[PDB]
């Protein structure tokens, strides 16, 4: 009954915590 | 306690009966509360069966323009979006939503600034799907759904999005748009893609809206601009690469 799953995503969006997603490719060496 | 009442079973039958306007609204309001306040097993009974019936009505109501139809129809679409929010609030509900042909498309069509409260709720659902570290980089598929919506409603795929961000609209709508804009851009690893979306929005006058929005002392607006500008700053140096 993890009925709250989208609710947690809304929190993450509002706080901007989710816009902290990057696996991190780079070509500079 | 539980008792004989409208189970998910009865709501499916009721939605498929061809209800409209106020009795449809009453069914949907009751359903939204039921989905939100019942266990996930109740949502499972509702899952493919009820979702299909909600979308059957939703698609029709998107084609049935409320200005030339019912005053209730705008609210009916919105209440379906609220039902979907309660439905997608879990595991298998998110799953069943991503297994529909038009579920994703209709959420985009529900981003209408004329019914501002519906667009707020719809943009939030799409944004939540976009940031999923699962399936497939769902943010990338949400973009496809806007491209489909673009030709179906004869608009630029990002035109309604900017149109929330609107000095003269409610702050929640404004931002409901900036939030989804960040949700489309950030999860993508491809640099040229991130700047392409950002530049596509700038063609549509986004650059002019950001300067209006930065003067606003809001909570979440400030949060969303800050993210948009920060990712923009990184991407500029990322494109520059070495020098």
């Amino acid at each position: 009954d993890e009925t709250g799953v989208l609710d947690s995503l809304l929190e993450a969006l509002q706080s901007g915590a989710a816009f902290r997603r990057k696996r991190g490719p780079r070509q500079a060496n | 306690s539980g008792s004989e009442s409208k189970s998910a079973m009865m709501y499916i039958q009721e939605l498929r009966s061809g209800l409209r306007d106020m009795p449809l609204l009453s069914c949907l309001e009751s359903l939204r509360v039921s989905l939100n306040n019942n266990p996930v097993s109740w949502v499972q009974t509702f899952g493919a069966e009820g979702l299909a019936s909600l979308l059957d009505i939703l698609k029709r109501l998107h084609d049935e323009k409320e200005e030339t139809a019912g005053s209730y129809d705008s609210r009916n679409k919105h209440e379906i979006i609220r039902c979907l929010k309660a439905f997608m609030n879990n595991k298998f509900g998110i799953k069943t939503m991503l297994e529909t042909e038009e579920g994703i498309l209709l959420l985009v069509r529900a981003m209408d600034p004329a019914v501002p409260n519906m667009m707020i709720d719809a943009a939030k659902l799409l944004s939540a799907l976009c940031i999923l570290p699962q399936p497939e980089d769902m943010n990338e598929r949400v973009l496809e759904a806007m491209t489909e919506r673009a030709e179906m409603d004869e608009v630029e795929r990002f035109q309604p999005l900017l149109d929330g961000l609107k000095s003269g609209t409610t702050i929640a709508l404004k931002v409901g748009c900036l939030q989804l804009i960040n949700a489309l851009i950030t999860p993508a690893e491809e640099l040229d893609f991130r700047v392409h979306i950002r530049s596509e929005l700038m063609r549509l006058g986004l650059h002019q809206v950001l300067q209006d929005l930065r003067e606003i002392e809001n909570e979440d607006m400030r949060v969303q601009l800050n993210v948009f500008d920060e990712q923009g700053e990184e991407d500029s140096y990322d494109l520059k690469g070495r020098l």
